[PDB]
């Protein structure tokens, strides 16, 4: 039944493309946390070793 | 990711095996199957049979799993592609 | 001293209980209605209370209805039972 | 019919692995990004002990 | 009694599809009471996530049913009399089954609906699994003193050879 197979095909279409968005965003998502995590790391490892010399 | 697997059985089979794809992943399979240009011996009996080719195609391997049970149930032999 | 706060419990109890069982079922049509239907969902979650002199004619009703979509059915299907009581 | 079907499962494997990418990039972006704010940050402190510590001597 | 939850897609819109339905149903004959039912939509992801729930789910429609028919079972044991009352105390959200089913409402206090499927399918386990473990602990203690209250009573039984 082609137009069950053109359902399928439509179907396999929209859960791609949420997929690819759910990866997206889980990707996004670990980039504002390692974002505010690498920031906060540096800045603070080299403001301490200044104000230990200081 | 997106994944496939091929396999053959004997033709008669093909549409009680795509109804139950689609009964246990609930409306949800794509596959395509296509009929050999000659029937192929059986190995054991020597029976040629006009077997047929199918392929089926999904995400992930919970699915793989679901396909692989069905064509365990149906005794269709798989392969690697 | 037992049978009080046992009957008290066991009435929290079973609404709790049969509230998330509804959940349950809720997402059983909820994700089934995904897989046989795609993301673009418009779905409407509909109830019926079968009456018992007509449940096969509803049944087949409900198959015309629903035909042209594909125990089965070619709409999402699930029941609730009252007779939890025995 | 078959055809199409094909070619939604080629370009739905390929529009996949572009948004993955898409979305890598911006994570290697802002990766980068959060190091060089922190410097600019790092960079004012050490200038604050160094007055500090002209200040003091 | 009993009903069923059904789903299907609109033409253009949701209301499309249930105007035919409820229609067919009621004015045909009265095949069914008919009407839209509450639920929401809820934090959606891939086919491999979907696929576990729907066996996941599975396995936990028999537990919870399992956990609902209990308590119902245990009000039948703590009421040995007002047996006929048993349908006035099994109730849920203060009315009887056929009220709620009808009138149910998704409580988005406790399964809030921005979160996963997954995560909202751990909260109803969670839930009735304490249920589970406090009617282990309720009849743990019941049980054992109905057996001795009746031990007592099947001391004080009979004639003067048995009381």
């Amino acid at each position: 039944s082609d137009a069950d197979v053109q359902k399928q095909i439509k179907h396999m279409m929209a859960f791609i493309e949420q997929e690819a968005n759910e990866k997206a965003e889980e990707i996004d998502a670990k980039a504002e946390e390692e974002f505010n995590i690498e920031k906060g790391r540096l800045v603070q490892t080299q403001r301490l070793k200044i104000m230990e010399y200081y | 990711r997106l994944g496939f697997v091929a396999g053959v059985i004997n033709r008669e089979r093909i549409p009680t095996f795509e109804r139950m794809l689609w009964r246990v992943c609930r409306g949800n399979v794509f596959l395509r199957q296509a009929e050999i240009e000659n029937p192929l011996e059986d190995p054991v009996t020597g029976d040629y049979v006009h077997k047929s080719v199918f392929i089926i195609f999904f995400q992930g391997d919970q699915l793989k799993n679901r396909v692989k049970k069905i064509c365990e149930g149906f005794r269709a032999s798989l392969y690697p592609c | 001293k037992q049978f009080g706060p046992l009957v008290r419990w066991l009435k929290v109890n079973f609404s709790e209980a049969f509230i998330a069982w509804i959940h349950i079922k809720a997402l059983r049509v909820f994700v089934e209605s995904v897989l046989r239907y795609g993301l673009p969902v418009n779905f409407q979650a509909m109830l019926l209370q079968p009456n018992k002199k007509s449940v096969k004619k509803l049944r087949e009703v409900l198959h015309e209805l629903y035909k042209h979509l594909d125990e089965y059915y070619p709409y999402v299907y699930y029941k609730i039972d009252c007779n939890l009581l025995e | 019919s078959q055809s199409q079907g094909i070619q939604q499962l080629l370009q739905a494997e390929k529009r996949a692995a572009e948004k993955v990418s898409e979305a890598r990039k911006r994570k290697n972006r802002r990766l980068k990004q959060a190091k060089e704010e922190a410097q600019a940050e790092i960079e004012q402190y050490r200038l604050q002990r160094e007055k500090e510590f002209k200040a003091k001597e | 009694t009993e009903f069923w939850l059904i789903s299907a897609p609109g033409e253009k819109t949701c209301q499309q599809t249930w105007e035919k339905l409820h229609a067919a149903t009621t004015k045909n004959n009265n095949l069914a009471v008919s009407s839209k039912f509450n639920i929401p939509d809820l934090k959606v992801g891939t086919l491999d996530v979907l696929v576990g729930l729907s066996d996941e789910l599975a396995k936990l429609d028999a537990f919870v049913e399992g956990v609902v028919k209990k308590v119902a079972q245990y009000m039948a044991d703590v009421l040995e009399d007002s047996k006929d009352k048993v349908q006035e105390n099994l109730l849920a959200s203060g009315v009887d089954l056929v009220t709620y089913i009808t009138r149910f409402q998704w409580d988005m206090a406790k399964y809030p609906i921005k979160q996963s499927l997954k995560n909202i399918s751990e909260i109803i386990a969670k839930g009735v699994t304490q249920i589970d473990n406090d009617l282990k602990s309720r009849a743990s203690a019941y049980n054992n003193l109905k057996g001795n209250l009746q031990n007592l009573e099947r001391k004080n039984a009979g004639s003067l050879l048995t009381r």
